């Protein structure tokens, strides 16, 4: 709860904003509106695009690529809001930018933002 | 033991005695100096290969044998997607069931039957020794056991270190031994965040231990017919390649037009591209994906021809959900993907990149 | 004592370590059961709103449903679907109005119907459960219209079509009792029974008058469609009970939720859904607190529990929060649900002992309406 | 601040929920979103319908009839929310009921709730 | 001492006592002037949103405008009109997407134009003022498209119709310099100048690369169309200045908003609208605080003020609140506007001394963007 | 002056000598026993009045003089709303300007001119004494002076408490001397929350000192022609009553069809209703307003004829913003409003209320 202090990751609770995989999340944790860490809630639509970040995992000391994907087609969840920005770059480097609504590829052309999932898609580097 | 089995398969692999007129071995089409693909120039360029008879051409591009050992045995998964197997249509379950079929294919090596193979095996004293040492005395006198044993040896050979060394630049960067260049890291970032990774990565999520840049699935990406290859194959221009639907026992019409996702390892040196070798250049292969995403005029045009791609050979079961990403790759991103894919070249073929 | 967020961290970490794959995808919510509870958030009159689908037993959000301006939610008692009547505009809160009913699948939450209501016929009011209601067979949705005059709209959910408006007398609320019948509460202090068809002036019959012009019957009565029991508190905690199980109204003896001494010391009901009824127990639950007489929409901190037959008080629970609405699950060992508009939190209590068991926070901007299915 | 306390009217600040004319208001005070005590904010539409209340004016000891009228066609203002219910009766006595959106007769068929105004229409009887 | 609500009660009591009649009516906002300030609430990505129009002198809301999902507000420097590009859906957050431009009268707040944008072309992103942009003559509105590729839409406000999209290269933001010309910022480090006649490809010309790969330019620079000063801070607090007043780009001396020591001890810009530029005074204003390098979007409690010609610091203010965005009035003795997303409150400061004069609270759910008109 | 001028006007008010054939006084048409309205049946019932010649009918219903002295003189307010004046079309500025006009109007009292009126006044010695005592000697010898003084006396007389006693049940209840029945109270609640109050209350807000239940504005509510009255008047089947636009000096086409909002005081005893006397029953006047708000078939039907209300005489400038309230009056609310409007009856006419 010091906002300007270096972000301290934890691996014990996925609903809180300091969970290690949320290091560059912008919005809401889908685990808090009926999805899960890596799945969308019912009635929403899973985008295919993603911004990515290398998030340090305090547990095994390894860095993993989290490819954030949005669940779209609902109004914002309003539960478990978080904005982190580890390694986050301005819009002109979109692959690393998180103000952008990554709902591209979602079924039914869904582009409204409900929440975001935090899957590992790789090792850093 | 397994050493000897594969050592036997290493002999068979380069032996033209397994072709009717003895003009070709597995290595003739799967040239080790070319990442186990065919260097030769036929009627349709390098799009399709020429059999033992000097004239017959196939209808499909010869694929690399690198990393083919990592592919699981053909099966249907719990989500009802077919996965794994061998050949572009998965018609062979695994490497063992695949190995016999070039020997007997008349448009390829063109042996008349298992007996003619056994007969040719039995003419070599080294095979009599090597085979009887692993499978028992007389095994070459039974055509069925002999053919099966040769298929085993070849499958064992294809599963050695040599075909799957994991010594690409990509592998060295994942072990922390070097770093991507800026362009290469941009391409890798783009590869895992664009739609590529929905098909060309082993797992949906997590990290794979031995990544081969394919999820082993079957997809119709809407490719046109390759006109000169189809003509050289002589299968008739009324012919339709139905892909996985051609595997005996697959019946579900939703599988027509779908092919196995190729591993992208060595892709930079195994041109031309796709199941029918339609695109000579890697960058053209990348650009084909823009036809589903980009507004621009030039996205309809195959840069190799200066003409529209062509209608899909099979205009249904297109993987639209994956392909209609809503985002077009600009030149800088196509550039960067080319660089990243170049880093999947095994060490020993780095000299081929030019 | 291990929270759901912690349990999920522990399981993702095991998966990552075991190298376990899994495909990112759209979840289905769990099968509807007795301990599913819906919380609607009218968001203090905002143009768009949300409903949270919550598993009461786990205290976990299992889904959401978006809506428009002051929608009316309904839930089929049998659990086969949910629906709402809702209202949008072409430019947020301005321009062309479209009123419509959606029916949804209770596990995918996908709309299985979207039925336009002609001529913007919905009653726009802070949300009262019994201004939109399902017939017991689940085939028909009935919605109140106020303007230009009291009427009731008939929507055929099976054929997915608006049928007709019914003219009614000067009455309010809609308590269905049969596939073609419902009751309303009238200005004149009667109930009206309304028996309708596809056409024709409906058969409208009034009961006897059952209360004086100066006892005020609250906007949020409890009604158990399955029991045919209509539980209607007044501003003083006096409770009217009407038995409609026979298809005609029968008036039961009135009970007092508060004692004479409580009432002399300023105890009164107050909140939004200030009453709940548990059908299998035949129990009534009333939100009460010490308050001035004209503070009847303020939160309360106490629930009294009384036997519906005798009016005997069974418990008085100190809720320990500012509670605006209550309801109960309809299973044995029911939960008592206590929703705070101010805290935007559903507090879930053991209804026998009153003890707070768990809670679900972050439920929108001004959540007010708790709905459960009576699946028994 | 005791919410259950008998409400106590003042005549010194119209933006506060205890201002005497707001004795049966439900919503938001129009003065706080560019209206005034008795006028709607620009771009909204003034209803002709109302609900009424008798509100005691402590400046002069008289009770006045306040005919609340809504300003409609905009999303709820979100400023100066208030809910009072002096004399407020249930829905079946709609002239005294304040959960109802009193937007009838607004220009352009505007029925969304934005805020409420508090004009006097009479002395109490 | 006397608040607006109190003064309001005194006036209304005098009218009552004096028997003064007056007709309930729709108010007009006052004439746009230099102290008028607009605050946009993107509402943490809610499907509907609000703009508050504020008299900064009195610290009084004088109007509001509703928008849809992540609208882009613009304000005509001359005060003649305001506009936004906005996005709605047929069923709150789902169904058919309509992107449209509305123009409003700046005293009635009535829409004077509603121009539909074909094929849902808007870039949906947390709100950046220079992703949508008026030409200096106010006849043309230009909006950024990211999908399927960077492009720029041209909307004719005079004719009230969409015209066409322009193909651009891999560039971002839109800074209009004339009726037919705008600059963007490109991935490769250059600026791109885009000149478009009515037809064909636009003529596109790059500057040199003016910053490196490792140097990160914020999403919210400040651009004064009337001075043609583009003011672009980086993550460290270094500030790029590009003059566009000649119609071509000319790069002014780079400058540093923080001292080498202050960087060393943790001082960095951070927030949303981290930078303001006052044209008359030629003076830059920069939200900064002590923070880790990847906490660039968090609130900052300090502002520094420095001369744009020289680089010299003129003041450092402790704002006394968590501030996400800043801007200034463009008149003499400007106000410094300090917007807190977390407090939902616009703190209004004397820009000369940094003292807080007054404030405006309850500005929605997550207010982030301040716009002012430059009218002198 | 005060008492004496009113008392002179009391004598004139009742004096038939101001009509050509001397059959007719103010009081003939403005009968003090019927709230200063005309009880006489003519060729169109009580809708329009019969003049001195025994034959001619007017085209407009004779209004009450009760409370008329509360109306301001004619003017345009800053909103651009015309306000006040006398006659249904406001063509007289005030009571004094109005008073001489039924004396010279051939369809009413029919005196040929001012000198003829002066001649009648000169013949009564009580007028010679009363007129000269107030306006000086020889006043009755100058026709313009005599006529103007007579108008003045008459205006004065209508300004007395006799005309505006404020002793209705509503007045008693507002002073705390009695209380409304629940029905009347509901009627008042309805009147002040529904659209009635938009036109039938003095003020837009605040409290009026002497409420007369009109804002004195001009509105076209879209009434049809009363065919029997229009036939009796003889003005022609092609004739259009333009309301306010008929005031000389008003040229604005938007004022066509607008009429002065009447005071609802004594409304229960001054039937029939509207400027052309078109509706017989108070209830019907109330139900008229449902044509703009109710979706029911019956709301299109004048319950007195069984037929549609009828096409407006003037189908433009209707007050639609006020009239299209979006809420219909049910029968309980109409009853309540009837109850309430009955409390606006002055004490002396309470006995008239049974019938
Ligand atoms: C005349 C050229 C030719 C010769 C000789 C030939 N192949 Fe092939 N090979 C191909 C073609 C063409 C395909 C793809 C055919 C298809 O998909 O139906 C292929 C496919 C394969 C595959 C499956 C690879 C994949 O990714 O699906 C394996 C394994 C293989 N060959 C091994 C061999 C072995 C072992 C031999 C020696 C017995 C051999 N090949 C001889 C042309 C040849
Ligand atoms: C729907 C899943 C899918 C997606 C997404 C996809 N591919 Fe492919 N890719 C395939 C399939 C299947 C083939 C073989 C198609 C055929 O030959 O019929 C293929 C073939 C290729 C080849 C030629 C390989 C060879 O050996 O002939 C390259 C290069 C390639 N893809 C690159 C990409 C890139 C880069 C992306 C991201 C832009 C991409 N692909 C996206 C499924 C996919
Ligand atoms: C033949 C019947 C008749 C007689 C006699 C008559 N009036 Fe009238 N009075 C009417 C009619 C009819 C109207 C409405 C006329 C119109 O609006 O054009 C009217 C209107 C008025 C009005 C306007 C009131 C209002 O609310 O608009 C006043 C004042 C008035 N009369 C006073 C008098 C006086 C004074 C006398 C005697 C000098 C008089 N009347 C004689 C029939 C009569
Ligand atoms: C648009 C303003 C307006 C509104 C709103 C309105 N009235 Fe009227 N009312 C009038 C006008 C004007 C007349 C005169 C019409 C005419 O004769 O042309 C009138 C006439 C009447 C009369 C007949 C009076 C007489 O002496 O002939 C009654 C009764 C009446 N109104 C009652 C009501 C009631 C009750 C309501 C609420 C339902 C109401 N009005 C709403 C303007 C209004
Ligand atoms: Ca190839
Ligand atoms: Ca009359
Ligand atoms: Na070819
Ligand atoms: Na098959
Ligand atoms: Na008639
Ligand atoms: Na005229």
């Amino acid at each position: 709860t010091d906002p300007r202090a270096k972000w301290v990751p934890q691996d014990n609770d996925i609903q809180a904003c300091d969970y290690w995989r949320h290091c560059s999340i912008d919005g809401n944790i889908c685990d808090c509106s009926g999805g899960s860490l890596t799945n969308c809630p019912p009635g929403t639509k899973l985008a295919t695009a993603s911004w990515v970040a290398s998030c340090y995992n305090p547990t095994d000391g390894q860095s993993y690529l989290i490819a954030y994907r949005d669940c779209c087609g609902y109004n914002v969840s309003g539960r478990c809001p978080c904005l982190n920005t580890e390694g986050e770059l301005p819009v002109y480097r979109p692959e690393f930018a998180n103000d952008i609504i990554w709902c591209f590829g979602a079924e039914d052309d869904a582009m409204t933002y409900h929440c975001t999932i935090s899957p590992i898609v790789g090792k850093a580097s | 033991a397994d050493d000897a089995l594969a050592a036997l398969g290493a002999q068979l692999f380069v032996d033209p005695a397994l072709s009717r007129n003895a003009t070709q071995s597995c290595a003739t089409c799967h040239d080790p100096a070319r990442a186990f693909t065919d260097p030769r120039e036929g009627k349709a360029g390098l799009a399709v290969s020429v059999g033992d008879d000097g004239q017959s051409h196939g209808d499909r591009n010869t694929p690399t044998l690198g990393y083919a050992a990592l592919v699981p045995a053909f099966h249907r998964d719990a989500n009802g997607k077919y996965k794994g197997g061998q050949f572009w249509d998965g018609r062979a379950d695994d490497l063992k069931q695949q190995a016999g079929q070039p020997m007997l294919n008349p448009v390829q090596m063109a042996m008349p039957d298992r007996a003619a193979v056994a007969a040719r095996l039995r003419d070599d004293p080294a095979y009599r020794t090597g085979f009887e040492a692993l499978f028992g005395k007389g095994v070459l006198d039974d055509p069925e056991r002999a053919f099966d044993a040769a298929a085993e040896a070849l499958a064992a050979y294809q599963a050695t270190g040599e075909f799957s060394p994991f010594d690409s630049k990509y592998d060295r960067v994942m072990r922390g031994e070097e770093k991507f260049t800026p362009l290469e890291e941009f391409g890798y970032t783009v590869f895992i965040t664009w739609n590529c990774r929905l098909c060309h990565m082993q797992r949906k999520q997590g990290v794979a231990e031995r990544e081969t840049f394919t999820n082993f699935e079957y997809h119709n990406i809407g490719l046109p017919v390759n006109e000169t290859a189809r003509e050289a194959s002589g299968l008739g221009a009324d012919h339709v390649d139905h892909g996985l639907l051609a595997r005996p026992g697959i019946e579900d019409p939703a599988q027509s037009g779908r092919f196995k996702v190729p591993s992208l390892r060595n892709v930079a040196v195994t041109g031309p591209y796709m199941h029918n070798g339609v695109f000579t250049d890697l960058r053209t292969a990348i650009l084909f994906y823009n036809k589903y995403t980009s507004r621009r005029p030039e996205a309809k045009i195959n840069p190799e021809t200066g003409a529209p791609w062509g209608e899909p050979e099979v205009a249904r079961n297109l993987s639209l959900a994956e392909l209609q990403s809503g985002l077009m790759l600009d030149d800088g991103r196509v550039d960067a993907l080319v660089a990243f894919l170049e880093t999947l070249t095994d060490r020993r073929y780095e000299p081929l990149l030019e | 004592q291990e929270t759901q967020g912690q349990a999920a961290a522990r399981a993702a970490a095991a998966d990552l370590a075991a190298g376990q794959d899994d495909e990112p995808r759209i979840l289905e919510a769990p099968a509807p059961d007795a301990r599913r509870v819906y919380v609607n958030d009218p968001a203090h009159f905002a143009a768009v709103t949300q409903q949270f689908v919550i598993d009461g037993e786990a205290g976990r959000v299992i889904g959401m449903i978006d809506g428009g301006f002051l929608p009316n939610p309904v839930v089929a008692d049998d659990g086969s679907f949910i629906a709402h009547a809702s209202t949008v505009f072409s430019r947020i809160a301005r321009g062309e109005r479209t009123d419509y009913v959606e029916v949804f699948d209770p596990v995918t939450l996908l709309p299985t119907a979207d039925i336009e209501l002609p001529d913007a016929p919905r009653f726009l009011v802070g949300t009262y459960p019994w201004m939109t209601s399902l017939t017991p067979d689940g085939k028909t949705l009935l919605f109140y219209q106020f303007s230009p005059a009291p009427a009731v709209g008939v929507v055929d959910l099976e054929g997915k079509a608006f049928k007709r408006m019914l003219d009614v007398p000067d009455c309010y609320h809609i308590f269905p009792t049969a596939p073609d019948t419902f009751f309303m509460h009238c200005r004149d202090g009667s109930l009206a029974k309304v028996a309708f068809g596809t056409e024709g002036t409906p058969e409208i019959t009034h009961t006897e008058v059952f209360h004086p012009e100066d006892e005020f019957l609250i906007n949020h009565p409890a009604y158990s469609q399955k029991a045919g029991r209509l539980v209607w508190p007044t501003y003083t905690g006096k409770i009217h009970q009407i038995d409609l199980s026979s298809g005609d109204a029968k008036f039961l003896p009135a009970v007092e939720a508060l004692t004479e001494a409580e009432r002399a010391d300023g105890w009164r009901p107050g909140g939004w859904q200030q009453v709940a009824y548990h059908r299998a127990l035949d129990r009534i639950y009333l939100l009460v607190d010490q308050r001035d007489e004209w503070r009847h929409k303020t939160a309360s901190r106490f629930v009294v529990v009384l036997d519906a037959k005798t009016g005997e008080r069974l418990a008085k629970f100190e809720m320990g929060h500012e509670i605006d609405s209550i309801n109960v699950s309809q299973d044995e060992k029911p939960l008592l649900y206590a929703l705070s508009t101010g805290d935007k939190t559903l507090y879930i209590h053991d209804a026998e002992s009153g003890e707070e068991l768990r809670s679900v926070n972050q439920l929108g901007h001004g959540p007010q309406v708790i709905t459960t299915a009576d699946m028994g």
